[PDB]
């Protein structure tokens, strides 16, 4: 089947019906709060690796939260939820990538964008590893670029229509 | 310190999945050789290559160990989710275990084409399982026994950092690859 | 995989490619007809309960007429079927807010708005059921206006579009 | 009556689902005890918590119910479905049947951290299985057995309408937490 | 030659399936009785229909052949694959085997309601990995058994193009109506 | 879960981000590369058998390529990578619509139009068998007209909103 599980409401204001990672979650121990725009895709899309990373965090907080946690794990509850939080078929391409030499995911590090003056940012993309390094800027440069290019065009598109209501 | 289109700078941020360790098992590699998959912050697995094998028998009393019901539940999990993985698997003396006492023990004798061996499908399930960095996707290792046996928590993420990925993946493997050895399952 | 069975056409022609559902399988025992707005949504969304429930029953009605139906029941149809049917995982996400407390799908009821004047309706949704009742309308009140600001958008942009066109 | 932005009447309707009986089971709840799971118009299961057994010896031969091939075929899928999607069950002798003259009668004994017992992987099973109303996700009751039997179609429904959703759900739950028992499967 | 719109020309492609036989097994059918799985241009699997049966014992030695490791393990895991999809297998003695020396020899017995027997659930699962050629789905022939024979590879594909479908489909299929034949699986 | 496999860039470069199928793929021994336009619908859409067997054979060539090729073969490959590749359950609802007497697809033969002044075409759709045979042209003439119909609406609002750019 598909993922289900729906994100929780951010807890910070300045992102209505967005996101946002706190201080525990991340290794640079800050606030990271991303909004409706970049959240929103992650409901349709099917490969992106950091909406199934918030999807699970968001479960391992809700059982944290609402189930009497003990040090004993409960395997089966995640046993039983893996498939309603991930596609595990992500982590099958990124095998596949692995085994055949192709740079891939390991799901630690990320890169997006950030508009300075405004602060909207793009939904996070996985930064790929390749011979046991990260990859270099100079060598995906071009996905970056397209990603800028995408903000660009959505962003325009959005305005005409909103011109085109008033 | 990154510009892109004059506008755009470029931020990185990595997780700290290690966070995870209440809801989910947390895999890491220490070096080539050593692996280890953790559960909660008291109890795991550690997998180890090695030359020096542990077991001298040929028994694995599996039947008695449930009857038994010392061990710990989820440790037996992930223990049934990792033999469920391997492909192909068909000389059942290659696969010794010891349980007295709810401890539990497993080695996989990967002495020996040679892809068609279960050195290779044990070796790829583990490369699966900890994820931590021959012809078509077959393996070869100078190892011969994998072991598996629990341990307690310490600080072993020294080449990877700790992950559920491996673990979750592996889930959807299971009995994916397994022969038929009777008529009536 | 994901769900893939394509509805038979409507028998009623004041949908032409929508669905209905007579008076059999509803409780209130009449007749309702759904636009071609709402069934093309079925296609592509992942998280409609109202959409795999349409499944169900259109596989159901079309192997009653098709195969030689016989008391003895073959389980072997339905289990092969059932994942190109529904998505499972819909059924595991109700289960986990289930469990943990939170107000769930019981596949039984959903609400759905009517534009009188037009005849156009939305997509049902499952009425949820928390601590063995039906939620209160005022407890969700918020979704429902949620559902006519989007059919209201979508209609605006859509007459937009056509004066585009013309 | 409930009218939204002045123009849109809010709306109301429920599925009969009774109507797909012919071409999937129906499972549903008659209080908070028993439940039944109906397939087609004709026969189906009885599921009973209760305090009284009604099998007293230690017998389950499936082999024998196999080859005598006098049972419901529908009605041991359903069982088998439901015993596979049991987690971590590693008490043979919890269960007990008889299926002399192709009657199936299956019982599980719940009687005993008790999160990681027999009980309670049944009662997870039981509660998935017809979903009509601990720590984490554990559950806990006060019956010593659950007993499933076969029975004719009746209308039982008072509690929970019949749905195949459970069912359905549970079909992929099948095998996905079974422990290994022997090197070979 | 065929304009749509006026200035839309309708066009058409056929895939040539064949160059994937490296990577993926590719079914064919010779005739309504005669079916073929190619693994690779060198070996493969010959399913055969027919009133002539090969084998007559009752033996399927699936453990002997697993310890001496003489078959190709390739053609064994497309044998197990068949098996576990069968729907509600439940007959040991309609299904005979002989392995000696690393062969595959395989025979179902199809002989004799006719929509609830082993021979509906073989022939469904033979009619879903080829692709060729009751009540409900339920399927029934005049052959009297079902032979599976490794071969060699040769132009067999006259009646279907060979194609990875139907093994790829079957993939999911394993396991899905397996029955319990014990309590600890 | 969903397919992942990413489409590998096209070799042709009339069509930058295209596929194209060499004359060994295809029995009339012909180049075909279609435009990025028609290969974009293969990342999102769930029911385009094409995209499916593009998947398949763009792993086939990739295998190839990167790993070792030998005779004996790897069969555990495709079966972990079979769900990454394809969605196993469009097969399941073309053996239903076998086994209920409805014209199903074989992976056989696709069909598409061509805008033969551009040379711009539609992505290929599996031409259905039936009874034996190949479906006759008039039975489903009435699909073709709607892909033509489908591609002329896609084509306005793209040139329409190029217009709103400017
Ligand atoms: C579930 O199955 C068991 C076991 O079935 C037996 O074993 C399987 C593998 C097959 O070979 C079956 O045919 C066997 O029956 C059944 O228990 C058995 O029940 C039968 C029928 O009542 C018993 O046979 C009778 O037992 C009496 C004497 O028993 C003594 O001697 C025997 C032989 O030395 C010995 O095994 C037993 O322990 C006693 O010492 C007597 O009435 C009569 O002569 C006949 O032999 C048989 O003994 C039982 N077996 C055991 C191990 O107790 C269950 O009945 C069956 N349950 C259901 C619900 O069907
Ligand atoms: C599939 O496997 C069966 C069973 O194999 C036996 O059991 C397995 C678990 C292993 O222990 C095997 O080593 C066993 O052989 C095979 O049948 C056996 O074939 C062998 C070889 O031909 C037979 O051994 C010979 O049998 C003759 C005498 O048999 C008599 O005495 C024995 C012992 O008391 C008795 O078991 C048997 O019933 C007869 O009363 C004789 O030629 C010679 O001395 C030798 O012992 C063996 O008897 C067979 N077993 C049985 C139970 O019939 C199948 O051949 C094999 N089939 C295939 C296709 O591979
Ligand atoms: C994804 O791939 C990346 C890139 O390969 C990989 O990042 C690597 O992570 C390891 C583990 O964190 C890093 O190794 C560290 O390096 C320095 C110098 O030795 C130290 O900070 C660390 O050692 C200390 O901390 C450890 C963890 O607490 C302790 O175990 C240890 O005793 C020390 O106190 C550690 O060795 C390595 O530098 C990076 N590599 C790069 C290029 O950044 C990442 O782990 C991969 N993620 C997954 C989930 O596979
Ligand atoms: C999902 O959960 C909801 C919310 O709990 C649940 O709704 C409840 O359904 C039951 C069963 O239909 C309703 O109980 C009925 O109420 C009255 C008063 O007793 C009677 O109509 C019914 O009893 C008669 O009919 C039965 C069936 O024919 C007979 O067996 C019986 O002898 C009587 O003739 C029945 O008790 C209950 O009222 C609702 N609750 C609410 C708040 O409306 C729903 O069924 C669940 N859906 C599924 C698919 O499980
Ligand atoms: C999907 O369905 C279609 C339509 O039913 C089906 O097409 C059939 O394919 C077969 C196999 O390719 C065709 O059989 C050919 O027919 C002609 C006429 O006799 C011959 O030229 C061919 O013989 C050649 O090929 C043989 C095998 O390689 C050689 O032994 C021989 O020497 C020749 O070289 C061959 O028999 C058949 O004509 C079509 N039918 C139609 C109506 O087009 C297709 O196979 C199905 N696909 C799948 C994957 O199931
Ligand atoms: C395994 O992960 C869990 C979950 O992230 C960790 O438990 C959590 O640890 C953090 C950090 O210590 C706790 O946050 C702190 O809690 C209190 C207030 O509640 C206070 O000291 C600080 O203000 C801070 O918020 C958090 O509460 C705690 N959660 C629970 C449920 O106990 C755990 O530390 C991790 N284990 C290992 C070995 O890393
Ligand atoms: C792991 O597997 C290896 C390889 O099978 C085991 O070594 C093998 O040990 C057996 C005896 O247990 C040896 O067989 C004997 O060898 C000589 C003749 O070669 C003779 O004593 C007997 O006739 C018998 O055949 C076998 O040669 C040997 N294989 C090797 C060394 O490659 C090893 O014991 C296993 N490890 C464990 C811990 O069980
Ligand atoms: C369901 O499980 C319970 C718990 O195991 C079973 O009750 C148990 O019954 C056995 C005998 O079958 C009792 O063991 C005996 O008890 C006394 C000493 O306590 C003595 O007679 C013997 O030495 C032997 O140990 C056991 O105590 C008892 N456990 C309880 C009551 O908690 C029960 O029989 C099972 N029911 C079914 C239908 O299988
Ligand atoms: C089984 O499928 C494989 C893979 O598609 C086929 O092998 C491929 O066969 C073609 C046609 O002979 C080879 O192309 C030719 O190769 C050389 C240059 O490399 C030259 O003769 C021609 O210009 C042409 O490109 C292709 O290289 C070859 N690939 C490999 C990796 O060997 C094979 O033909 C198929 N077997 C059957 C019985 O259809
Ligand atoms: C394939 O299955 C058929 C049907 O089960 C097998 O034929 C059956 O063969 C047995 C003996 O092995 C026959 O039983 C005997 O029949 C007579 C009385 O009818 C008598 O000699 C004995 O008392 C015993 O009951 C059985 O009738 C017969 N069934 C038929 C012909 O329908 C057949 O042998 C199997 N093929 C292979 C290759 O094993
Ligand atoms: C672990 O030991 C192996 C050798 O194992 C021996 O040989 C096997 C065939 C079998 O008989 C075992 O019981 C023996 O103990 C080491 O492999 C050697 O590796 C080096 C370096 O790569 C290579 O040059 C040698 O040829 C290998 N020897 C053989 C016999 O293959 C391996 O390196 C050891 N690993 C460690 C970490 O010490
Ligand atoms: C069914 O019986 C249990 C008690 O079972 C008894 O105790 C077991 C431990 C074992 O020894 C059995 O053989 C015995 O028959 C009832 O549990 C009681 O429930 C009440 C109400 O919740 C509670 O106050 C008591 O303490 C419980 N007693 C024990 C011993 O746990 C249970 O209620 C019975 N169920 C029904 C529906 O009547
Ligand atoms: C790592 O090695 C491979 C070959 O093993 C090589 O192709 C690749 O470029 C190397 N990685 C980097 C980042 O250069
Ligand atoms: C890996 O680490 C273990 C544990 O400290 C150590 O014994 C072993 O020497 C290491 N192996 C290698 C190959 O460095
Ligand atoms: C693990 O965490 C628990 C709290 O969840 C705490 O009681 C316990 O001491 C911790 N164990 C270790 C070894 O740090
Ligand atoms: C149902 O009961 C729980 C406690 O058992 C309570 O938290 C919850 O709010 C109740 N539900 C409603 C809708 O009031
Ligand atoms: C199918 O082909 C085989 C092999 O030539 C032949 O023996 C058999 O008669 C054919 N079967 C039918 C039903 O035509
Ligand atoms: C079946 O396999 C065996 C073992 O390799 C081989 O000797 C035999 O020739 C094969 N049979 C056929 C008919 O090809
Ligand atoms: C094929 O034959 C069946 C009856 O055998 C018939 O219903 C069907 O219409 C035929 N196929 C076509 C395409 O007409």
């Amino acid at each position: 089947g598909t993922f289900t599980w729906t994100l929780s409401d951010s807890e910070g204001k300045d992102t209505p019906g967005g996101y946002c990672l706190t201080r525990w979650m991340l290794i640079e121990a800050e606030l990271k709060c991303f909004g409706n725009t970049a959240v929103a895709k992650c409901n349709e899309k099917h490969d992106e690796e950091f909406c199934d990373m918030l999807r699970l965090f968001d479960f391992n907080k809700q059982a944290i939260q609402r189930l009497k946690a003990e040090a004993q794990m409960s395997i089966q509850l995640i046993n039983k939820a893996v498939n309603a939080l991930i596609n595990d078929q992500l982590i099958m391409k990124n095998h596949l990538r692995d085994i055949m030499g192709i740079p891939y995911c390991n799901y630690s590090k990320y890169w997006y964008l950030n508009h300075t003056t405004t602060g909207r940012t793009s939904l996070p993309k996985c930064w790929l590893v390749s011979n046991g390094s990260y990859l270099n800027e100079t060598h995906f440069s071009d996905d970056i670029e397209q990603q800028a290019d995408n903000m660009i065009t959505e962003m325009l598109q959005k305005e005409y229509m909103e011109r085109q209501g008033k | 310190t990154s510009l892109y289109k004059g506008v755009y700078e470029l931020q990185t941020l990595e997780l700290n999945m290690e966070t995870l360790n209440m809801t989910m098992p947390l895999s890491c590699t220490k070096n080539n050789s050593h692996h280890y998959i953790m559960v909660g912050n008291e109890t795991g697995l550690e997998l180890t290559l090695t030359n020096t094998s542990i077991i001298n028998h040929k028994f694995c009393n599996l039947s008695d160990a449930h009857k038994k019901n010392l061990y710990d539940h989820a440790l037996m999990s992930i223990i049934s989710t990792f033999h469920l993985s391997i492909p192909n698997f068909n000389q059942y003396e290659a696969m010794s275990c010891d349980f007295n006492g709810g401890k539990i023990s497993v080695q996989y004798n990967l002495s020996h084409n040679h892809c068609g061996t279960v050195a290779n499908g044990v070796l790829q399930t583990f490369m699966r399982m900890a994820w931590g960095g021959g012809n078509w996707d077959c393996i070869m290792t100078s190892y011969q026994y994998l072991i598996i046996q629990n341990t307690t928590w310490e600080d072993h993420c020294q080449f990877s950092r700790p992950s559920p990925i491996g673990y979750l993946g592996l889930l959807s493997q299971r009995t994916r690859d397994i022969y038929i050895s009777r008529r009536l399952l």
